[PDB]
């Protein structure tokens, strides 16, 4: 291509753009955890079968 | 020979002019003198946004 330079890292390097913007938005929006855990944040509690 | 030293002592003179032109109207345009121009030889140019 001419300004386009290639398909992979143009196209790369524009979903790591987007990907930025949508991170900087999801963190910026206000959204509480909800992460399946029950407590068990800390008390590191390997994943408990069944 | 100084003789009279009123009109035609001293011949050759400059006839009260100066080296310097004054346009009385301001009519310069420092934008474009600011914006520099690029060269382009071909005629295929691209550019991306």
């Amino acid at each position: 291509n001419y300004g386009r330079g290639r398909e992979l890292m143009y196209q790369l390097e524009k979903k790591g753009k987007e990907i930025k913007r949508d991170l900087e938005k999801i963190l910026l929006s206000g959204q509480a955890r909800t992460d399946v855990l029950a407590d068990q944040y800390l008390t590191n509690s390997a994943a408990d079968p069944a | 020979n100084p003789t009279l030293f009123v009109s035609y002592d001293q011949n050759g003179k400059k006839l009260s002019f100066a080296n310097w032109i004054s346009v009385l109207s301001p009519q310069d345009t420092p934008f474009v003198s600011m914006t520099g121009k690029e060269s382009i030889n071909q005629t295929i140019f691209s550019w991306q946004t």
